[PDB]
């Protein structure tokens, strides 16, 4: 009876039979791991052919693997029972990360009625050098084979996300700064080149407000172009400023005595 | 004693007494003074720097009596150099924000310590200083203001609250209070009891 | 809980009951640079002042059931820190 029992449906002379129930008794380690959540199609695919077997996962009774010598081939059952098992560590590792990129909306924070900023960096980058890092290392695993189409999906999708993250804390603090200045009638020709790059960052700013979700705004057209456009802009804007003050120094030593701000 | 100053000087020139007492460590050094957000760059105040400025906006009547700012604690350098171009001369509070807020005739700032182990005197010299020897308060003063409290306050916050309806219109627990008070008041009373035991006891040595 | 007065206070959401804060090893709190336990002068001020500032909103909040209890040993032990005596003053010793 116990050999009609399926899949799904079993749970973990005279010295003939008494031996071949000694033997199942031993194998039955096998069973158990034979029935672990580990063990996907692929794995009684690659069972089937291994040991040169015609038969349907579909329905199978204990009697379909006590069939093949569990004794005899514990080998191969083993074999695989380890390439199951080590596959899902990478698998499981490949569900932290889905989970936690997949769902995950950028802290923002009010700045004072005029858009909203992007605030967790240092927290956005440890876990993209966490799991970048572990993404790598997971590429040098006896079983990188499988989930390796994914584990370059993320390579990319994560590195593009540290590049973007990288000109935005900067696009960011430089904004911050320049912003409460933004005096417009003493240097024009700055004042506009900011009024312009305040527009599109607050314009840019607002669509991030929308969907917040860090891979959304990541699918930005060209923003990491724009972002590093507007960090170049910012960089020749504050770069101006910083002339001007030390022309108004230079033209009353007695400024050298007082701090920037 | 700044308890007993306070509310007597409130009864000489008519004026409300009123101080505004914290413990300067028992909160971090940031939550005493507030700091900058590290995004917006908005400055939010601290339990001082906040009391002092509800004072400067005198939106619920603050001009119309004396502060007191009290800091109930221990004294570092550290805590308190946030404070000295306020104590020196030009009683200025300059927070990082850069907002500098100004110290009103009606206040003053006090500290209760009781070591200072751990100030400079570059945090000392800019500051007024009175010390209150234990030797001040007699251990006699102690047990007297103690027999006074037993024979007149009753244990029940219910008889008290029992007993101020009624001034406002002896429970019996107090009764009892007032006749041990009669009882034990001899064994407190000078060269007495609880005296020569308290001597003896400190002589000794204990855990802590 | 802000009371009739208009004042806030701290209790137990358990309905009459006071909640007992027992510190197991009380006097192993590290002092800072500067010899402060601080949640030595914290606890000193809730039984001491009867409370505490909400350092949130800035609110000064009153304790309504809530008392400590506390147990170590004695500072002559490795790591453990002699108590203030701004504090000891409201803890009454029991040695066992």
């Amino acid at each position: 009876s116990l050999k009609e029992t399926a899949w799904s449906a079993i749970i973990p002379a005279f010295d003939h039979a008494q031996n071949l129930i000694k033997i199942y008794l031993k194998g039955n380690a096998i069973i158990t791991d034979l029935h672990s959540e580990a063990i996907k199609d692929r794995h009684w695919k690659i069972l089937k052919k291994r040991l040169n077997t015609n038969w349907i996962i579909t329905e199978l009774t204990l009697g379909s693997i006590w069939d093949s010598d569990l004794a005899r081939n514990e080998n191969i059952y083993r074999e695989v029972i380890t390439a199951a098992q080590g596959e899902i560590a990478l698998e499981e590792f490949l569900k932290g990360v889905r989970e936690f990129w997949t769902t995950l909306e950028l802290d923002l924070v009010n700045y004072q009625r005029k858009c909203k900023l992007v605030r967790g960096w240092d927290d956005l980058f440890n876990k993209l050098a966490e799991h970048l890092n572990s993404i790598s290392a997971m590429k040098m695993s006896p079983y990188y084979k499988v989930f390796e189409e994914e584990a370059n999906h993320w390579d990319d999708r994560l590195n593009k996300v540290r590049s973007l993250l990288d000109v935005w804390i900067d696009v960011q603090r430089r904004w911050v700064y320049l912003e409460g200045i933004f005096i417009n009638q003493l240097l024009p020709a700055e004042s506009t080149r900011f009024k312009s790059i305040n527009s599109e960052f607050i314009a840019i700013l607002k669509k991030v407000s929308g969907a917040p979700l860090i891979l959304e705004v990541l699918a930005i057209e060209r923003i990491q172009q724009t972002m590093e456009r507007l960090s170049d802009l910012l960089g020749k804007v504050q770069k101006a400023l910083g002339e001007y003050l030390e022309r108004q120094r230079s033209a009353f030593a007695r400024f050298y005595f007082v701090g920037d701000e | 004693s700044w308890e007993v100053y306070l509310e007597a000087i409130e009864q000489v020139d008519n004026i409300k007494s009123e101080a505004h007492v914290m413990d300067p460590k028992a909160i971090t050094k940031d939550q005493l003074f507030g700091s900058l957000d590290l995004t917006t760059r908005e400055w939010t105040d601290g339990l001082f720097t906040a009391t002092l400025r509800r004072i400067i906006d005198n939106v619920r009547g603050e001009s119309t009596k004396r502060h007191w700012i009290i800091f109930d604690g221990d004294v570092d350098p550290e805590w308190v150099e946030n404070l000295n171009s306020l104590l020196d001369d030009n009683k200025l509070l300059t927070l990082p924000n850069g907002e500098r807020l100004a110290l009103p005739n009606n206040v003053r700032v006090m500290f209760e310590v009781q070591d200072l182990k751990y100030a400079t005197l570059a945090t000392i010299s800019r500051c007024g200083m009175v010390w209150f020897s234990e030797e001040i308060l007699t251990t006699q003063m102690i047990f007297q203001n103690y027999l006074d409290t037993l024979s007149n306050e009753p244990f029940d916050p219910q008889e008290k609250e029992q007993q101020k309806r009624n001034e406002n219109a002896i429970p019996a627990g107090l009764k009892v209070q007032k006749e041990c008070a009669a009882i034990i008041s001899q064994y407190f009373e000078p060269g007495g009891l609880v005296h020569k035991v308290l001597e003896d006891a400190g002589q000794r040595p204990h855990i802590m | 809980k802000r009371t009739p007065s208009g004042e806030t206070v701290l209790r137990p959401t358990q309905l009459g009951k006071w909640l007992v804060v027992f510190c197991d090893e009380i006097n192993l709190p590290s002092t800072d640079k500067y010899g402060t336990q601080r949640v030595i002068t914290f606890i000193r001020q809730m039984v001491e002042k009867g409370g505490f500032w909400r350092t949130s909103d800035h609110t000064w909040i009153k304790l309504d059931k809530i008392q400590f209890v506390g147990a170590c040993n004695p500072p002559t032990d490795a790591g453990r820190v002699q108590l203030t005596h701004r504090f000891l003053r409201h803890a009454p010793i029991l040695l066992v």
